[PDB]
RNA sequence: UAACUGAAGAGUUUGAUCAUGGCUCAGAUUGAACGCUGGCGGCAGGCUUAACACAUGCAAGUCGAGCGGGGGAAGGUAGCUUGCUACCGGACCUAGCGGCGGACGGGUGAGUAAUGCUUAGGAAUCUGCCUAUUAGUGGGGGACAACAUCUCGAAAGGGAUGCUAAUACCGCAUACGUCCUACGGGAGAAAGCAGGGGAUCUUCGGACCUUGCGCUAAUAGAUGAGCCUAAGUCGGAUUAGCUAGUUGGUGGGGUAAAGGCCUACCAAGGCGACGAUCUGUAGCGGGUCUGAGAGGAUGAUCCGCCACACUGGGACUGAGACACGGCCCAGACUCCUACGGGAGGCAGCAGUGGGGAAUAUUGGACAAUGGGGGGAACCCUGAUCCAGCCAUGCCGCGUGUGUGAAGAAGGCCUUAUGGUUGUAAAGCACUUUAAGCGAGGAGGAGGCUACUCUAGUUAAUACCUAGGGAUAGUGGACGUUACUCGCAGAAUAAGCACCGGCUAACUCUGUGCCAGCAGCCGCGGUAAUACAGAGGGUGCGAGCGUUAAUCGGAUUUACUGGGCGUAAAGCGUGCGUAGGCGGCUUAUUAAGUCGGAUGUGAAAUCCCCGAGCUUAACUUGGGAAUUGCAUUCGAUACUGGUGAGCUAG
């Protein structure tokens, strides 16, 4: 970087970079243990996962983490899948 | 309110889907002959309906695949 | 540019008086070597000539008795064929709508070139301003005066007394006491003389 | 946003400024959405100094596009006029 | 009113001739170059080649009214070596955190024959700042730069320990809208700062009231962007078969959003002689040049779209980038060095080297129009507005005007005395554009500040916002502006090509198939109007010629608009595939064909009538035009489709 300005810029990306990071790898480990427990086939187990997934989801969607659209895809399609284990 | 376009069938084997051969007829920019044209289009048809050799209707839509934009509307004459 | 130099070798080339010089002594006391032209190979009048030399000829002798160059007369001669009319009279117009010219019909300048000379150094005045382009056209129901520093001259007096001797055109309307004027229309192609042919001109622009 | 602004053409030292109702992104003499008058600082004679269609200025003012300052006084001394 | 009005030939094959057929010429045009020459102004244009390599300066900052530190000026109080010290409250500045901007503006055309462009439509999307409207802005916590200490390095810059503020960051609370939903319910935000103040209190220094700028959730609008479809968009068959995520489907993943976009299975599909695949070339359009038109050539300067940023591969931040002056990785190259360690990308502006026939200054200002930041004051802006250089182009002006013959001199020719240069020259009388010197002097500046008044908002006359008035200050880089008025004196200002025919303009000397000329036909071998000089003349004129290139003439690829017995040209002859075309009557359809309406066909450009430049170039108002495309409604003679019938093929 050739300007004060533009080290500047960088040096937030940077900061910005690992704290996205940390908040988006939440929300994938979240995800993944109610994917696990739907593939467990208990439907109390998948339920109690998918409630504690979805603030979580929806938490990251309001900081711009991820979209609020990917979110109601994630929330709807979870919950449809825990349904299908009846 | 919709593009629509007849043509003949001229191939079913895909499943839910149909090839339909449109004919146009358009003068030569030069020599002023009356010439035609054909172009093919994949389109939707949900149950199977259609078959080779019919004339069938076909509307713009979304596109349902990567080479499929239309879809049937109905089957004006059967082979 | 203008023309400088001999006119009385360019009236013999054409072989007609070209009115580049005063008056007060008529052409042939004032050459001597008319229907000769300027060269030693110069010849009679009865030399023959082919139809470009003749339209050529025409052209340069419509050329030199208004002071105007080529580029500016092809200029001329566009204008007046895009202008709905007859060509040659709509080029004629334009010849004879031309500052110097009206202010040398005006008898104000003994020569076309006076009345040059008398545009350019600021010595008349256009509805009221003093301009110095010879190439300005006049219009209908225009104003044209001398300035005031520009009377009082023994040339202008000179110039009124020889344009006397002249007949004053219909289309100018000119009070030589307060030397002012107005061109009240453009001259029709009756008024200009006969021995001008056009459609050679128009011919030969038109190849 | 959408401005209101002057775009400059004419001859050098004799500007002629189109009133012209654009993104604020676009180049000043480049892409715009609807011409809506002129102004013409030098006008003399019979020419015209200002034109301003009032009806397309208020209905773009009220989508919520800015007038700049010059065509904001321009507007102001045109509706005085009239 | 008007918007168009348009078409020419010549030379050359032969002892003549007619035809065929090439070659050559007369025109228009240019981002031109070169040769000779060169006064001024206005308006434009200016690396077409090496997307070759780049020294140096500038081209992206701004906000202290978001935040904590840290600096240096003054003042006042105190003391006293007495105008020096030691303290104290206000005014300034900013390295760091933070916000917004840096995705615009500017450059270039390498790549790209379709993921692009043009025209006309479409559905499954997101969108900072702006406008309207709705509901809010409660209460906590843990950190990290700065800073302090240590350490590495000449430095440039690096590394490590301990603190700290916020509109930085994260829980908790609440939720008109919003998301999910099995219709039962469940889930999710935010931040403060500033101006003024009546009453009241003030746990003592603010609360509270009010007005702004902010922040959160959401719905519309506007703007911008993403995606899809159809039809068009350069050659090659001495390139004929191409394709396995390939073509379609299902479950799942993924995206802002449709979709083989990805993945696992199922099936064997998909494209191609209407040119697939491969290959050469190329940014596309509005437009520009030429042409009577149809066509042909072209895609500088202006506008729209696309693509690229030393060469390739990636992602981060963000509303928006896979980002010219940001990051990571790989490659080539270049620079500094104390050898420890570092640095860079002019196809931004100016400029350098190189290449080339050839294309400019390492300039001024943010005054105007815009752009970024800010409440404002104001700061930044090689965009822009200007200036410099170049006859590169277009337009305009000047280099003087009149008179002047028993026709001076001199030159060129000669029948040797005339002719010509020529009114030309001299002489005589006048004028002063432009350039030079002096004086005056618009417009490009709307505004802003000060004063006063009016109206909203409030508890308020304060503050804020919107208006009115007169007056005064202040604000121009161009700039010694345009323009106007005086002074001096013809004073400062003409070249280039050509004269055998095509093609306007002719002789004399010099040379003798030599020297030379030449676009074509051709000239020159002792009287050369064709070579060189001179005189004379012709065409142009601050220009004149040459070379290069496009269209035309060329009906010389012939659609408009050509030919094939002997001039070039009928396959050696049949059969037959794709295709092209196809007898008569009738009903029907409405694809071709024709008509109407509606929408669209950006602006600029071309054309017409006006307007302003002293005229013109040029600028500009309004029209006309954009011959096209799409949708919809009609007509049925002809062609096509379908049904029926007939017999001349
Ligand atoms: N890493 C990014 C480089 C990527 C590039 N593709 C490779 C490259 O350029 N390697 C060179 C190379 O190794 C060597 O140079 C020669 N000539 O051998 C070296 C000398 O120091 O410099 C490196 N270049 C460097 N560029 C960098 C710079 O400016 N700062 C930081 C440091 O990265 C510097 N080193």
């Amino acid at each position: 970087a050739n300007s004060a300005q533009a080290k500047k810029r960088a040096r937030q990306n940077v900061k910005a970079r690992k704290h996205n990071a940390s908040l988006r790898s939440m929300v994938r480990t979240y995800i993944k243990r109610t994917l696990s427990a739907i593939a467990g086939g208990d439907y109390a187990v998948a339920t109690e996962a998918y409630k504690k997934a979805v603030p979580v989801i929806d938490r990251m969607a309001d900081k711009g983490i991820i979209h609020k659209n990917k979110a109601a895809r994630h929330k709807s399609r979870l919950n449809a899948q825990v349904k299908a284990l009846a | 309110t919709v593009r629509t376009l007849t043509g003949k069938v001229v191939s079913d084997k895909m499943d839910k889907s149909i090839v339909v051969l449109i004919e146009r007829r358009v003068q030569h920019p030069l020599y002023g002959k009356s010439i035609r044209r054909s172009t093919k289009l994949h389109a939707h048809d949900e149950n199977n309906v259609a078959k080779i050799g019919d004339v069938v209707t076909i509307k713009e839509s979304r596109p349902i695949s990567k080479t499929k934009a239309w879809t049937l509307v109905e089957v004006v004459e059967a082979a | 540019a203008r023309y400088i130099g001999p006119k009385c070798k360019l009236s013999r080339r054409e072989g007609t008086d070209l009115q580049l010089k005063s008056g007060v002594k008529p052409f042939d006391v004032k050459t001597k070597k008319a229907n000769k032209a300027p060269g030693q190979h110069g010849q009679a009048r009865g030399g023959k000539q082919s139809e470009y030399s003749l339209q050529l000829r025409e052209k340069q002798k419509v050329r030199r008795i208004y002071g105007v160059l080529e580029r500016q007369f092809s200029n001329y001669y566009k204008e007046a064929a895009r202008v709905k009319g007859a060509t040659g009279e709509n080029l004629l117009k334009l010849l004879e709508s031309r500052l110097d010219n009206v202010v040398y019909r005006m008898g104000f300048g003994s020569t076309r070139a006076e009345a040059r000379q008398l545009v350019s150094h600021r010595s008349i005045t256009l509805n009221g301003r003093r301009v110095n382009i010879a190439s300005i056209q006049v219009k209908a129901g225009d104003v044209i005066a001398v300035h005031e520093g520009a009377k009082q001259q023994l040339r202008i007096k000179n110039a009124i007394e020889l344009a006397a001797q002249r007949g004053i055109p219909a289309w100018i309307e000119v009070d030589h006491s307060k030397l002012e004027g107005t061109f009240k229309a453009a001259p029709d192609r009756s008024d200009l003389p006969a021995e001008i042919n056009e459609s050679l001109i128009v011919e030969l622009y038109s190849k | 946003m959408v401005v209101i602004r002057l775009a400059r053409g004419g001859a050098k030292k004799r500007p002629f400024y189109q009133i012209v109702v654009t993104d604020s992104r676009n180049a000043r003499d480049g892409r715009f959405i609807e011409r809506i008058g002129f102004f013409n600082p030098t006008a003399q004679g019979q020419a015209e100094k200002l034109r301003l269609d009032a009806d397309r200025f208020a209905h773009w003012v009220s989508q919520g596009a800015q007038p700049s300052e010059r065509v904001a006084s321009l507007a102001a001394q045109a509706k005085k006029a009239t």
